[PDB]
């Protein structure tokens, strides 16, 4: 019954500030602390700190000291985490986590000792100096068929084939992050083949028929 | 702050033990060590608390222990879905929660599979924009690690090379991508270009030419 609902994905310029939310249901809000954990892409779990919603007292990990602010709102059962002066090194998934109660009365459940048993889905945050740009779409043909989706930002991109009528033998590859800050991906198919490339952030839709 | 081996591995029905080495200030002097299991794209799931206790719903196969400054997690009767990242965590003197680096556990069900390589030349369209991109598509390999090397004629090129990480496919094999950026002039000056994909010692190659 306990659900932790985090706010949606964020894309942020360096030097900006983010503030993400963790909405809480299934238990008495002020009886449990609330923790925040950072996870860089392909890296480990790193503790950010906690807040006790009963008294609003916080404790931040030394690594984020001065940049982070955790606040709680008992009227909406929501915990917020704000991270200041962002850089790309802060590109990561950010979880909220409710302390696990192993005691007989579950009051002032700090989470220092018995771990955290319920986590929010995570909030993905991308920090890049790049700005929004739609893709160019080029055919891929031998001398197996597909489209090259070049130099877009940010994620994501949707690629279908023949308005979704073509589902068999289609392989869309995860994009590469160029050192230019832009992404490029390829989607391949193994009588007419048309790309339907969708990049909602830039409001670009490209239909590309490949020989 | 807590030290775990980067990776561990075990066959179905066999067993594996994951070490978590810390300090006396955390794992040594406190029985507050947690273990978390994390499947891809999912939030961690608490598996052990207080060194050896298991939350409701965690099978007995996950067995926690510690000796001095080093805590361990053993998993027995390995199944496929035990494959995940496992993190230890502990209380640390001074009111802090400290984590380990995590261990990627692999369960060895799937046979080793060589990558299928497809190399695409630059499009005439792109050449008109005075750019040229060679696309090397790598699919259906297991385990999920390759190295990629490009060649102009017989000469290796590493400038302009961009390679993705391995990503699990829907069929539980892995995929990856590598892009070679060139000028139109470089593309036309060579007899051919080739993308060489090495997988568990064995290399698969594809070639294209102007």
């Amino acid at each position: 019954e306990v659900q932790l609902v985090q706010s949606g994905a964020e894309v942020k310029k360096p030097g900006a500030t983010m503030k993400i939310s963790c909405k809480v249901s299934g238990y008495p809000f002020t009886d449990y602390y609330m923790h925040w954990v950072q996870q860089a892409p392909g890296k480990g779990l790193e503790w950010m700190g906690l807040i006790d919603p009963e008294d609003g007292e916080t404790n931040y990990a030394e690594k984020f000291q001065g940049r982070v602010t955790i606040t709680a709102d008992t009227s909406t059962d929501t915990v917020y985490m704000e991270l200041s002066s962002l850089r790309s090194e802060d590109t990561a998934v950010y979880f909220c986590a409710k302390p696990h109660c192993s005691s007989r009365t579950c009051q002032r459940v700090s989470g220092y000792y018995f771990g955290m048993d319920v986590w929010g889905q995570g909030t993905l945050v991308t920090v890049s100096s790049a700005s929004t740009k739609g893709p160019s779409v080029f055919p891929l043909a031998p001398s197996a068929l597909g489209c090259l989706v070049k130099d877009y930002f940010p994620e994501p991109v949707t690629v279908s084939w023949n308005s979704g009528a073509l589902t068999s033998g289609v392989h869309t590859f995860p994009a590469v992050l160029q050192s230019s800050g832009l992404y490029s991906l390829s989607s391949v198919v193994t009588q007419t083949y048309i790309c339907n490339v969708n990049h909602k952030p830039s409001n670009t839709k490209v239909d590309k028929k490949v020989e | 702050a807590l030290t775990q081996p980067p990776s561990a591995s075990g066959s179905p029905g066999q067993s594996v033990t994951i070490s978590c080495t810390g300090s006396s200030n955390d794992v040594g002097d406190y029985n507050f060590v947690s273990w978390y299991q994390q499947h891809p794209g999912k939030p961690p799931k608490l598996m052990i608390y207080e060194v050896t206790k298991r939350p409701s719903g965690v099978p007995d196969r996950f067995f926690g222990s510690k000796s001095g400054n080093t805590a361990s997690l053993t998993v027995s009767g390995l199944q496929a879905d035990d494959e995940a990242d496992y993190y230890c965590s502990s209380y640390a003197g001074g009111n802090s929660v400290v984590f380990g680096g995590g261990t990627k556990l692999t369960v060895l069900g799937q046979p080793k599979a060589a990558p299928s390589v497809t190399l695409f030349p630059p499009s005439s369209e792109e050449l008109q924009a005075n750019k040229a991109t060679l696309v090397c598509l790598i699919s259906d390999f297991y385990p999920g690690a390759v190295t990629v090397a490009w060649k102009a004629d017989s000469s290796p090129v590493k400038a302009g090379v961009e390679t993705t990480t391995p990503s699990k496919q829907s069929n539980n094999k892995y995929a990856a991508s590598s892009y070679l950026s060139l000028t139109p002039e470089q593309w036309k000056s060579h007899r051919s270009y080739s993308c060489q994909v090495t997988h568990e010692g064995s290399t698969v190659e594809k070639t294209v030419a102007p």
